[PDB]
């Protein structure tokens, strides 16, 4: 039921953007989140962005060059990704993780998701 | 000796005062020490799980669960005995799929609270099976009293050997459990939804208590699958109890109890007796205007009726006025209760919508104006031809004397709405500071607060939030099938074939909600109708801000509507007189309620204006 925009491939540093587009639904309950998944999996992620404060959380396996932006009033959130290394490659999601205090990633994806999107970069 | 009978509940009380402690320190300390004691704010969330589910064990032990009863009034002595047995047996099936799903949660998880560098997260999930083992013994004990009282066919020993065998078949040969799927016999695909909803509504109207009936509906979808549902909902289930605004619900209920049991209502009444009563129609003016304060004291509609009733009846009686007019005005007094913080049903809608209580309460106060004002106008409209006598004069000496002596209590609503309205405090701490405030003034400015009274009040509050805890949790399992199988698009196809305007759906949905409001009580119906209709409303692009205040306002018409409307019976209970007196007493008061409902129904700009000006 959610809607997304962004993704692509990079010409022979660069950084794609992906975005969650509040299509139709409420999208400012004071959490939102983002994930990517492998062949044979659905338990992998970035961790929280906050509506207030400009607070940003990440897992340490993620620490580094992935980046965060939001506007409440045109309800629009975007992630931007600088690594461009093959381990980045997966199938991708934005998810309305809402009202669950404890976890960076667990199924706390209570109310919704985009059907996932594909992004890809590999050598020459 | 006597404590031995309820030790796990008194453990619940000892947890609960730990909550009250943690957060009174937290909110004042946050400001005054100018950096956050962050551990506290997260520790609170864990502690709430346990007291929440201890509350389920109370509602289990007492058999105080919410249900629909109508068929029991229709049904013969035997057919009852069977259906009672068949239902309660189906609940004995529930708790095993619960414990099985409990263990199949637990070894699947290995995630700590990294917001505090990870201490013992597994402790949340472990709570479910350990307290559910207590629920198992409590539940079998309760049904033994049902059979001793001839309600049912079967002895304890039946269920016990059943428990034994169900564990034993998992312990040694669960392939024979894999035989118990319907999957060898079926072809549903998408039509599984319409089946699951049919059998759901049937077992609900059969009088299966609401939470367990939803658990049966949600497991009955498992029979249709070939797939994942075993993991997916299970982890969601207890971990959804973690959520923060729900912690406000216990403290608001506690605040209602302490404030009412202190006799403070008579002081707010005698303040109004001067301030408004010197205008003719005074009996009505005091009830109607003071109800904004009384609702701020009481936190739920029944607590306004049960608290105020003797005073307002005595005032009308001493005036020599008509008992049906008393019944009418006092029913409308209880309708004011839901408009105003504190309000349980509002907050439950906040949870099930996953929307913030701040942006809802600062909206809810606008219908706070409109209902109270139109009700005040109807009091005048009737009176100026009914021919009641004119009220006494007043002067400042008695009026300000009454004000000083009341004044310490008068802050109570002005604390809870005011802290949110000014934006200095968020919902949870507003409830907790109100609890603190009501106790501390009540200890020293007044004297009836016994050392025991805090725990006595806490056990009621925690017990009632038990009912809530089951109902939230079970509803949020329903939030697997709905989002899984997209009921939204199939119900939309029926409407979407013609559907044009928000007004169309709003009035049609309000009509359904009203119609069920004739026949299923509000404290059940809320949980029945929100879970899927909130999505449908979102599919028609409705603002869930509006839809919360609109549908909770329908519940108020529901509690005001016979045959089901329990508040009508509460008014009869305090009124000592017939429901035929009540019905004509209420009869005109509904008209301004429906007008004010229609006014917001046709013109969203009213509810929009204050929240969107202050908040945007």
């Amino acid at each position: 039921q959610l809607v997304e925009s962004g993704g692509g491939l990079v010409q022979t540093y660069g950084s794609l953007r992906l975005s969650c587009t509040a299509s139709r639904v409420t999208l400012d309950y004071h959490d939102i989140g983002w994930f990517r998944q492998a062949p044979g999996k659905e338990r992998e992620g970035v961790s929280y962005i906050s509506s207030s404060g400009g607070s940003t959380n990440y897992a340490d396996s993620v620490k580094g060059r992935f980046t965060i932006s939001r506007d409440n009033a045109k309800n629009t959130v975007y992630l931007q990704m600088n690594s461009l290394k093959p381990e980045d490659t997966a199938v991708y999601y934005c998810a309305r993780s809402s009202a669950y205090g404890s976890s960076w990633l667990n199924p706390s994806r209570y109310d919704y998701w985009g059907q996932g999107t594909q992004v890809t970069v590999s050598s020459g | 000796m006597k404590y031995i009978n309820k030790l796990e509940e008194w453990l619940g009380g000892a947890l609960f005062i730990a909550i009250f402690g943690i957060l009174i320190a937290q909110i004042l300390s946050r400001q005054v020490f100018h950096s956050p004691l962050i551990w506290s704010e997260e520790l609170a969330k864990l502690l709430f799980v346990y007291v929440g589910m201890l509350g389920i064990s109370v509602a289990v032990r007492k058999q105080e669960h919410v249900f629909i009863d109508f068929l029991t009034n229709l049904m013969p002595e035997k057919i009852r005995k069977f259906t009672n047995t068949f239902v309660q047996l189906l609940v004995f099936i529930c708790i095993f799929l619960f414990i099985h799903f409990g263990i199949r949660t637990f070894n699947g998880a290995s995630f700590p609270i990294d917001a505090l560098g990870g201490i013992s997260e597994k402790w949340i999930f472990a709570a479910l099976p350990v307290v559910a083992i207590l629920m198992m013994f409590r539940f079998i004990q309760a049904q033994t009293l049902n059979f001793k009282t001839g309600k049912s066919y079967l002895p304890a020993t039946f269920f016990i050997i059943s428990a034994v065998i169900l564990f034993a078949i998992l312990f040694f040969a669960p392939d024979w459990f894999k035989v118990l799927r319907i999957s060898n016999y079926i072809k549903l695909g998408s039509s599984s939804v319409y089946v699951a909803l049919l059998v759901w509504l049937i077992i609900m109207f059969i009088g299966v208590p609401v939470g367990w009936s939803l658990f049966i509906a949600t497991l009955l979808y498992f029979s249709m699958t070939r797939w994942n549902v075993v993991n997916a909902a299970t982890e969601k289930l207890v971990y959804s109890l973690d959520s923060f605004p729900l912690l406000a619900v216990p403290f608001y209920i506690l605040t209602g109890i302490l404030m009412n049991t202190g006799g403070i209502t008579e002081r707010i009444f005698n303040f109004a007796k001067a301030l408004l009563g010197h205008y003719t129609g005074g009996m009505g003016h005091v009830n109607i205007g003071a109800s904004l304060l009384f609702s701020g004291m009481s936190g739920s509609a029944l607590a306004d009726a049960g608290g105020l009733g003797q005073l307002e009846i005595k005032a009308m009686r001493d005036a020599g006025y008509d008992d049906d007019i008393c019944g009418g005005i006092t029913a409308a007094s209880c309708i004011i209760g839901p408009l105003v913080p504190p309000s349980i049903a509002m907050i439950i809608y906040g949870v099930i919508a996953n929307e913030s209580i701040a942006k809802l309460f600062i909206a809810g106060f606008i219908p706070g104006v409109l209902i109270t004002l139109a009700l005040m106008a109807m009091n005048y409209r009737i009176a100026k031809k009914r021919g009641y006598p004119r009220t006494p004069k007043a002067t400042r000496e008695q009026l300000c004397s009454s004000f000083k002596q009341s004044f310490w209590a008068i802050l109570t609503p002005l604390l809870i709405i005011g802290g949110i309205f000014s934006g200095l405090f968020s919902p949870t701490e507003s409830a907790i500071v109100a609890a603190a405030y009501s106790v501390i003034i009540g200890k020293f400015v007044y004297k009836e607060l016994t050392l025991k009274s805090l725990f006595n009040s806490c056990i009621e509050a925690m017990a009632i939030t038990g009912v809530v805890a089951l109902m939230i949790m079970t509803v949020t399992f329903f939030g697997d099938m709905i989002a899984r199988e997209q009921v939204a698009m199939r119900v939309a196809d029926v409407f979407v074939a013609v559907a044009d305007s928000p007004l169309t759906v709003l009035i049609m949905i309000n009509a359904l909600l009203l119609f069920l409001g004739m026949f299923i009580d509000a404290l059940a119906l809320q949980f029945l109708v929100l879970p899927m209709l909130i999505p449908i409303a979102m599919q028609f692009n409705i603002d869930l801000i509006f839809f919360g205040v609109m549908t909770t306002l329908n519940m108020m018409v529901g509690i005001l509507t016979p045959p089901m409307g329990m508040a009508l019976f509460v008014v009869a209970r305090v009124g000592n007189m017939s429901v035929s007196t009540v019905t004509k007493g209420v009869l005109p008061f509904l008209i301004p309620v429906f007008v004010t409902l229609v006014l917001i129904t046709i013109f969203p700009q009213i509810i929009t204006f204050v929240p969107n000006l202050l908040i945007p």
